[PDB]
């Protein structure tokens, strides 16, 4: 996984500036964790963190989980 | 006397969450609570209904406690929400009534001289009718017989005002039938007729079988109405019975194959015009 | 699985990920559906030589969509 | 923390029922009365019961929620047997629509200063048309929150099912003051059976026999509207190269009550004799 | 109770029943709601008679519709 780890973040790009600062952040949180799953690459979640922090609540916790 | 007593499902559904919230905690029998209604020519509608904290004892069958002040002070709270509302009997949960309820319902008379308490059997679902309206009657009994306080049965049954109505048509919104009925629910309610018409023998019966066994007295009265029962019997194989029978089932009859042979000219040409539309399609595939 | 039988961690995880219209927080659930789409090349217990193998991709190829 | 869009409010079938007998009963006048039960968890608010409360002059209005008869009901009703707690209070609007105005502001703030989850419970008793019970649910979200970048509820589920809100509650600032609460009524076995006893046909009732000189009139004229409707269906059917539908209704009703009626005289001949 | 439910998943240990048991017996709602799935997944394909036995006796005792 780690060795051919290849996450188009483009597509991530043009959805995060796509959100309306509606709940959906909360599935953007698991859908990049999607695209990352088992490959310890939280390069969006590193570049990106005002808006992960601007989610909180039960937000947090799916963050979290989503880091793990 | 009353003719009718007409019982809005409020009532029920109230002595429903009366009898849950009770026997959740305190196991008992029957619980007690008193009838409010509007009255009529002579026919009494139960609308509204409230709880009042009774106690019993099964010994002695008269160590009870019925409020007085609570059935007072429930009755001025609901009078102030709605004075339409009088007290017009009083109801428990028991599905028999037991040797107490003449001082209870003595009681409700001193509140109500026409009172009439309905026993709302609860716990059981069964055929139809949960609620059973009784009156105290006191007579010399007529026929030279000892006096007693007797309860005599007035029928009753299950009415509905608009808010209620629509309140229990969406309550339910999951196993409503429909009102057209079609002919599947007729047959339904056939049978349910049926069962009933078997379950009412089969209690009269019983009733027989004690009274003949000695274990119940001979009423010698109302007996022969159910006498009368015996000889309203319609006498079927009679030949003026039978010939006009066989006309109205053959007047039917033509009715009924008339309408089948229009159904089927209908499906025959249904399925000549989707044999058409098919070939119509498979030649203009090409 | 590879040899036809049923994964387990891969149906429990797609049912609790199913369960999210009650629970969010199931949705990471779905990892355990996922299954490597992977070949080895391990001969030995600690070796992994450079091996040459190619494909048959007959008209042309694929896999890796888009940028 | 934040409440939650799947919180919902478990009505009782008695309570819904209460509540529209008052609405009806105090219709054009607006009603009022409190809404007994329990909170039980974050996520539900159970309302068991409710009772009415005596109609004042001033409507539905902090001023009109007499403590006297509240307490005393209150704890007498608890001397009966039933402990609940206020959980919120229901209200009637005939021919509003459900939603909160702002007497009905005053009086949720002055709710949630005892309790903090208390729910205001909107009805509208002359809109609660046959096959519609038109019923909402609502609490107040201060502006503090809303204004300074936080959603009012989180969504932590799916939950949110409820369907785009009556535009009435829009124009009335449905979620600017007052989030609504998504609506679950509660019923039980035995109460469903014995609401059901109501409209239920009596067991004589499938044993009579409809009025035999009735049968053969309506006979009669169905028979001649299928008459017309051959010559009609002959009409359309010849000028091809809606009948159909009329006399497939038309047989349909035929066949099920002259089948019905045969059924029944079949059954009452072998049943009584 | 949700991550040591699921790492345990299938390992049948006593241990972690119990504690989950006491955990679903806490009847705190979301805790509740975590514990079923944890003592689910701990119990995963087990067909322990005590635990299903349990887990029913809770089910039609509860309130707390989340915990269902
Ligand atoms: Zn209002």
């Amino acid at each position: 996984l780690i060795r051919n780890n290849n996450t188009d973040l483009m597509i991530l790009k043009n959805t995060k500036d796509a959100v309306r600062n509606s709940v959906c952040h909360t599935a953007t949180v698991i859908a990049n964790s999607f695209m990352h799953c088992g490959t310890t690459s939280d390069q969006f979640l590193r570049d990106n963190l005002e808006w992960l922090a601007r989610a909180t609540n039960w937000a947090k916790f799916t963050a979290t989980a989503s880091l793990g | 006397a009353v003719q009718k007593v007409v019982v809005h499902p409020l009532v029920l559904l109230s002595v429903v969450d009366h009898f849950n919230r009770i026997g959740k905690v305190g196991n008992q029998k029957r619980v007690v609570g008193v009838l409010l209604g509007s009255w009529q020519k002579k026919v009494l509608d139960v609308s509204n209904s409230f709880a009042v904290p009774f106690d019993e004892d099964d010994k002695d069958d008269s160590v009870w406690f019925l409020d007085h002040d609570y059935l007072e002070n429930m009755y001025g709270m609901f009078k102030k929400v709605n004075a339409r509302e009088r007290i017009v009997g009083w109801y428990h949960t028991g599905p028999k009534l037991h040797k107490n309820d003449i001082a209870i319902n003595e009681l409700m008379k001193r509140y109500c001289p026409n009172s009439v308490l309905v026993i709302i059997d609860v716990k059981p679902k069964d055929l139809g009718l949960p609620t059973e309206a009784y009156i105290s009657v006191e007579e010399v009994h007529d026929d030279g017989t000892p006096t007693s306080k007797t309860f005599e049965h007035v029928t009753s049954e299950i009415g509905a005002e608009e808010a209620e109505e629509v309140g229990v048509e969406h309550l339910l919104r999951d196993i409503k039938d429909t009102t057209v009925g079609t002919l599947s629910q007729r047959i339904t309610n056939q049978v349910h007729g049926l069962k009933g018409l078997n379950s009412k023998l089969l209690d009269i019966r019983s009733y027989l079988e004690k009274v003949a066994t000695g274990k119940l007295p001979i009423n010698h009265q109302i007996i022969y109405q159910l006498q009368d029962v015996f000889n309203l019997l319609p006498d079927v194989s009679l030949q003026e019975f039978v010939k006009a029978f066989y006309l109205k089932t053959n007047d039917q009859m033509v009715v009924v194959y008339l309408a089948s042979l229009i159904r089927s000219v209908v499906a025959l040409h249904n399925l000549i015009n989707n044999k058409i539309a098919n070939r119509d399609a498979e030649k203009k595939e090409g | 699985s590879r040899t036809g039988h049923t994964h387990m961690p891969s149906v429990v995880g797609v049912l609790v990920f199913t369960q999210f219209w009650f629970w969010f927080p199931l949705s990471h659930f779905l990892s355990l559906a996922y299954t490597p789409t992977c070949v080895i090349g391990l001969n030995k217990d600690l070796k992994m030589p450079k091996v040459q193998y190619k494909s048959n991709c007959k008209p042309s190829t694929f896999a890796y969509p888009a940028p | 923390p934040a409440v939650d869009t799947a919180e919902q409010v478990y009505i009782s079938s008695l309570a819904l029922l209460k509540m529209l007998k008052h609405g009806r009963a105090g219709v054009p006048m607006e009603v009022m009365g409190l809404m007994l039960g329990e909170f039980v968890d974050d996520y539900t608010v159970r309302v068991i019961d409710v009772f009415a409360m005596p109609q004042s002059g001033t409507g539905v209005s902090v001023e009109a929620v007499d403590p006297v008869f509240q307490a005393k009901m209150l704890d007498m009703l608890k001397q009966t047997g039933r402990p609940e707690m206020v959980v919120g209070w229901y209200h009637s609007h005939p021919g509003f629509g459900c939603w909160l105005s702002g007497v009905d502001i005053n009086t949720q703030q002055s709710f949630e200063a005892l309790s903090e989850r208390a729910v205001a419970v909107v009805v509208d008793p002359i809109q609660s048309v046959k096959g519609k019970v038109v019923i909402d649910a609502f609490r107040l979200i201060n502006a503090n929150m809303m204004v300074l970048g936080h959603e009012p509820r989180q969504t932590t589920s799916n939950l949110g099912h409820l369907n785009k809100p009556s535009i009435q509650a829009l124009i009335h600032g449905l979620n600017r003051h007052y989030y609504s609460i998504t609506i679950n009524y509660r019923k039980n076995e035995l109460e469903q059976k014995m609401l059901l006893n109501l409209h239920k046909k009596s067991w004589m009732e499938g044993l009579t026999l409809q009025d035999y000189s009735e049968h053969c009139k309506h006979n009669e004229s169905v028979v001649k509207e299928m008459l017309e409707l051959a010559k009609n269906y002959n009409k359309a059917v010849e000028e091809e190269d809606d009948p159909k539908r009329h006399l497939e209704e038309h047989v349909d009703v035929l066949m099920t009550s002259n089948i019905v009626q045969c059924l029944a005289a079949m059954l009452d001949t072998v049943v009584f004799k | 109770s949700l991550g040591l439910g699921l790492a345990a998943m299938g390992t049948a240990r006593q241990d972690v029943y119990d504690l989950l048991k006491t955990n679903l017996y806490q009847d705190d709602a979301v805790t509740g709601e975590a514990a079923g799935l944890a003592l689910g997944l701990v119990m995963l394909g087990s067909k322990n008679a005590q635990a299903i036995e349990d887990m029913v006796g809770y089910a039609q005792e509860t309130q707390h519709e989340k915990i269902l």
